[PDB]
């Protein structure tokens, strides 16, 4: 139940061999412990995917604004990048212009 | 032709040098680099590399002798 | 005449080396920007 | 707004386990100041780590808040003013990375002219 708290408790269970009061022990827990974690994390993911597509197919103005506000972030960062490259172009022809 | 020669490297390209003599599109880089090749075809007779070390070793150039 | 003409081609060497360098990293940095633009 | 939040539930999944990894080569590291130091980074992670854990349940609530339509309906087999603003930024950034193209080819262009003309003086 929640899959949440189903990652937690694995989570929890990949450090249980170190905290408490010789290989293959060691081998067979590290691999138990990290197969449910990985499973458990793609599970997560593919709730994640599935109530995403469930929004784009019924409320696709959301989209809409995501693809809006990325948009908007490409201008202003296209816009720094070339704000920095015009001051080091203008230093630069003030270096060699003196020479 | 008198003043200017032309190329056909590739079948779609025409390459074109010319001498223009003032007597009072253009790639600054090969005018450069040929100024450049002129001067180290003058520079390879007046090399440092013909001269013999060894006082009774002749002439010529180093690797020729190597 | 021969030793401050050489000190004259060195220092137009650096500076130009140093220039390429500068505007390779410049580009470098626009080359990602422009090719992972989502357009 | 909520179809950024599964996209943001999403990257804390794949945030936790790239975090439980570098804590993994962390305790891989450590030989018994520098000492000090890697408790620090120890201690830091887990703490960034739990504050992943509650903004993951965070966003798994506010997902699961807000279903009619089942899955496997959704997939096509064979047999208003947003949109126009959606049209005005793709015009906007159509222009900027054209000029942003001139700029990166005259900075190749360059480049070259540089390294052909000081390739050519030795």
């Amino acid at each position: 139940s929640t899959l949440v708290d189903e990652l937690e408790s694995s989570f929890e269970a990949c450090f249980a061999s170190l905290v408490s009061q010789d290989q293959e022990e060691i081998r067979t827990g590290v691999d138990q412990c990290i197969q449910k974690f990985l499973d458990i994390a793609r599970q997560t993911e593919c709730f994640f995917l599935q109530k995403r597509l469930q929004l784009s197919v019924q409320k696709p103005e959301q989209v809409i604004k995501e693809d809006v506000s990325e948009l908007r972030n490409e201008l202003q960062r296209k816009d720094a990048l070339v704000q920095k490259h015009l001051t080091k172009l203008r230093h630069w022809q003030q270096v060699l212009e003196d020479i | 032709v008198k003043n200017q020669i032309i190329s056909q490297p590739f079948p779609s390209l025409q390459l074109s040098i010319s001498l223009c003599h003032s007597s009072n599109d253009h790639l600054y880089v090969l005018e450069h680099n040929l100024h450049l090749l002129i001067r180290e075809f003058h520079k390879q007779t007046l090399s440092s590399i013909m001269m013999p070390h060894p006082a009774s070793a002749p002439f010529g150039h180093k690797r020729m002798r190597l | 005449r021969n030793q401050q003409l050489r000190t004259l081609q060195e220092e137009c060497d650096r500076k130009l080396i140093t220039l390429r360098d500068e505007i390779s990293i410049d580009l470098y940095e626009l080359e990602e920007e422009y090719y992972s633009s989502s357009s | 707004n909520t179809a950024s939040l599964c996209r943001i539930g999403q990257e804390t999944v794949q945030d936790i386990v790239y975090r439980t990894m570098e804590i993994f080569q962390l305790l891989r590291n450590m030989q018994l100041g520098t000492y000090q130091d890697r408790l620090t980074k120890l201690q830091d992670n887990l703490r960034q780590l739990s504050v992943l854990f509650r903004k993951l349940r965070l966003v798994y609530d506010k997902c699961n808040e807000n279903d009619p339509i089942p899955v496997e309906q959704l997939i096509p087999y064979v047999e208003s003013e947003e949109r126009r603003e959606i049209a005005e930024v793709n015009k906007k950034l159509k222009q900027k990375n054209q000029q942003l193209k001139q700029i990166m080819d005259q900075l190749r262009n360059l480049i070259w002219d540089i390294n052909a003309m000081l390739a050519m003086r030795n």
